[PDB]
């Protein structure tokens, strides 16, 4: 059996698996009442990708496809419908057993980014191009990526072309105001409000008394307004990538890991890395975990579910 | 309701070719791993050719490398075992198996798989 | 020992949004009906939005129908008035009221309620 | 000023509101010394549900939840603990201002029924199931539904699964023997024996001399043994349902109603339907009221408390 390992990466060398951001801090919040069932950054310890998780950092919250037409919508701005393909450009088959095209965003909110286009027809036989700021409201009934199309809005009033290859590059959130419905733990309705999401990666929670989830937190930029929104992922993208490459058999349901400071050789705290791909710690407080950012999690051993963590 | 259905087998001469089909329902090959095993009466199971969910990794038995290939029609939720240049050694019942999950590793033992079909017969005579 | 406490109000531009909160003590919203009223100076009070104990019946003022919604957090014994698109007409003190009992009807007049909070101020400017 | 009405239903079209049974007879017992304060089938004439009263006929004396573990207990049979949720599956919050989860049984006794389970995990991805006869002793110190858990016993010795969704379907009583403590007017201790029941629907009694309570009576099945036990409710479930829908304001404390025989158009007797949701009659005897089962109560008018009923 191939021995299980994690990469040796400082916190400052980790990227969020739910939005293209560096990890800023480790973070706990034991009073969270929401169900934690994100779909990006989901990977079992033996390397099985789940939910909408794919390997490209550039694919997280990205879309590829074609604008079909401008559409009429109450809300401010100009609105556009676009078919979405797989990230590698092949057609998305709605009957594929995933919740949505891999990389689709996994939370409710107004996701801010840039829509860009490069025309297929051709001026030196050089195609025409355009890019504009755009917002994708993932809570909207028009957000139906599992059906193969989504809507986005622009401030730009007309400079978006029908029938041309279209890329969405995520940048941050448009707003965290009341009516922007940012909730990082509410899943989109991937086929539309009245249809059930399918093929979901499972929810995660601590089971042992005293334990809570430990998150890799990134602060996400805002197009304007007030706020300090954050996205918490269960494992950084580099862990997803390494577990997938390694394909190591899981020898129990819980891997004990230690967060070590290489400047001292010492363990700062220990954590349970669970088979489905998430961490718990014995911590009785919310907020950042203050730890040297050159530190990193090191695999210690496989343990049983009843293992008692030293409090943080 | 996972079912795997093999077809395309038949009687063929040494040096001939076939294409076997493994069609699935209740499971999409584009999100799971699959493999071909063969079973000739009186001999032990043999692993022939396996592939992961996106085709990015495979295992090919040394005896068939260069003679067997695989292809995909995930629009039809079917994968193919293309057997060009069959040898007398190749006679056997060929069946497919699926292993749940999008992973890199290609299992080579049938007990690791989650589902199997009954197979399709391949006889190489003369 | 029934107290109702409103919060979440503020200053906001036309087209902006707020979420008002009404927290209760001495009473659970899951077993009583409640309603939102608003009171601007120089204007008679107005019923905005009311709901019964299980949320299965409500009344929404025609002026706010497509713009205001309600939610509840039973664990927190708190209900919310979500004002998703605010108009200049909406400026006022928004306050919370409770009517004891599990019933179907949603009262629209303040004197039929049993308890009220002082409110939270909402100003829609530019 | 919506006018007050009762439904037009024969006695054979009425359901008991305290146990899922048809109404068999109208019944008086003027020498009852017990305090009548049942908690199911409680609804004011203007439609306010009280006590543990909910609207589902299938919810009366039902439980929904999860077996946690087998437990040890003196008494015969095998014993199991289960958490109980609300009937619609949402978690029950013991600080909710009700005596217990809505539908909880409101009397002391050994309630006989079936416990059934459908596993959440997965064989065609089809869950495993099992059902067995079960008994819930509502007088027991382990009957603490207001705290979110109860005990039940089976004859079956092991085929009940921990951690799986569980339903109790009530059927009848296990016994009416001395040690089965059947008393339909003794409330359970909803939180356990040393704690006060709370948020109770009030007790009911006649006030004008010569009057007595009139009950809708159902005979309740027995798992074995000797007896003819019955359950008396103040109003059938269909009146609870109708009053809730109608939300008609009560114009006094007493609605005069008449029991009419549609075959003759005549009134057989009159009764007082009181604001808190119960009937009195001027009757000086105990036992069934012999009346055509095609008859029904019709609202006559609002009267004051000093109205003198014609004796039956």
């Amino acid at each position: 059996s191939k021995p299980f390992t994690l990469p040796i990466l400082t916190l400052g060398e980790l990227t969020n698996s739910r939005f293209p951001l560096p990890i800023d801090v480790l973070y706990t919040n034991p009073n969270e009442s929401a169900i934690v069932q994100c779909q990006n950054g989901r990977c079992t310890l033996d390397g099985e990708l789940q939910g909408t998780t794919q390997l490209l950092p550039t694919g997280i919250c990205a879309f590829r496809g074609k604008v079909t037409q401008q559409v009429q919508d109450e809300h401010r701005g100009t609105h556009w419908n676009m078919t979405v393909t797989n990230l590698n450009g092949t057609p998305f088959d709605p009957t594929e057993d995933v919740p949505a095209p891999l990389g689709t965003p996994d939370f409710s909110g107004q996701i801010y980014g840039v829509i860009s286009q490069r025309n297929t027809n051709t001026e030196g036989n050089l195609p025409a191009n355009r890019a504009h700021e755009a917002v994708i409201a993932t809570y909207s009934p028009k957000f139906t990526p599992k059906l193969g199309n989504i809507q986005f809005s622009t401030w730009e009033t007309q400079d978006v072309s029908s029938g041309q290859p279209t890329k969405f590059t995520p940048v941050g959130l448009a707003s965290v105001d009341a009516n922007s419905h940012f909730d990082q733990w509410t899943l989109p309705s991937y086929s539309g409000a009245l249809t059930l999401n399918m093929n979901l990666a499972p929810s995660v929670a601590p089971v042992f008394p005293g334990e809570c989830l430990l998150f890799f937190r990134s602060f996400i930029p805002l197009k304007g307004g007030y706020g300090n929104p954050a996205i918490d992922c269960l494992m950084p993208q580099e862990w997803v990538q390494h577990l997938y490459q390694e394909s190591a058999p899981s020898l129990s349901d819980v891997a004990l890991v230690r967060y070590v400071n290489p400047e001292t050789g010492r363990t700062l705290f220990e954590a349970k890395l669970h088979r489905n791909g998430f961490l718990t710690v014995a911590r009785n407080s919310a907020g950042p975990v203050v730890a040297p950012t050159n530190g990193y999690f090191r695999f210690d051993s496989w343990v049983n579910q009843f293992y008692t963590l030293a409090p943080m | 309701q996972v079912q795997l259905q093999e077809s395309g087998g038949g009687l063929v001469q040494a040096g001939g070719s076939l294409r076997l089909s493994c069609a699935a329902s209740g499971l999409t090959f584009s999100t799971n791993g699959m493999g071909w095993f063969r079973q000739a009466p009186g001999k032990e199971r043999e692993f022939v050719f396996g592939v992961n969910w996106n085709g990015g990794n495979s295992y090919v038995a040394d005896s068939v490398k260069g003679r067997f290939t695989i292809s995909r029609d995930n629009a039809k939720n079917t994968v193919y075992l293309q057997m060009n240049s069959l040898k007398l050694e190749d006679t056997a019942v060929y069946y497919c198996a699926a292993k749940m999950g999008r992973r890199l590793a290609v299992s080579r033992t049938l007990e690791e798989y989650d589902f199997r079909g009954q197979g399709t017969q391949v006889t190489v005579s003369s």
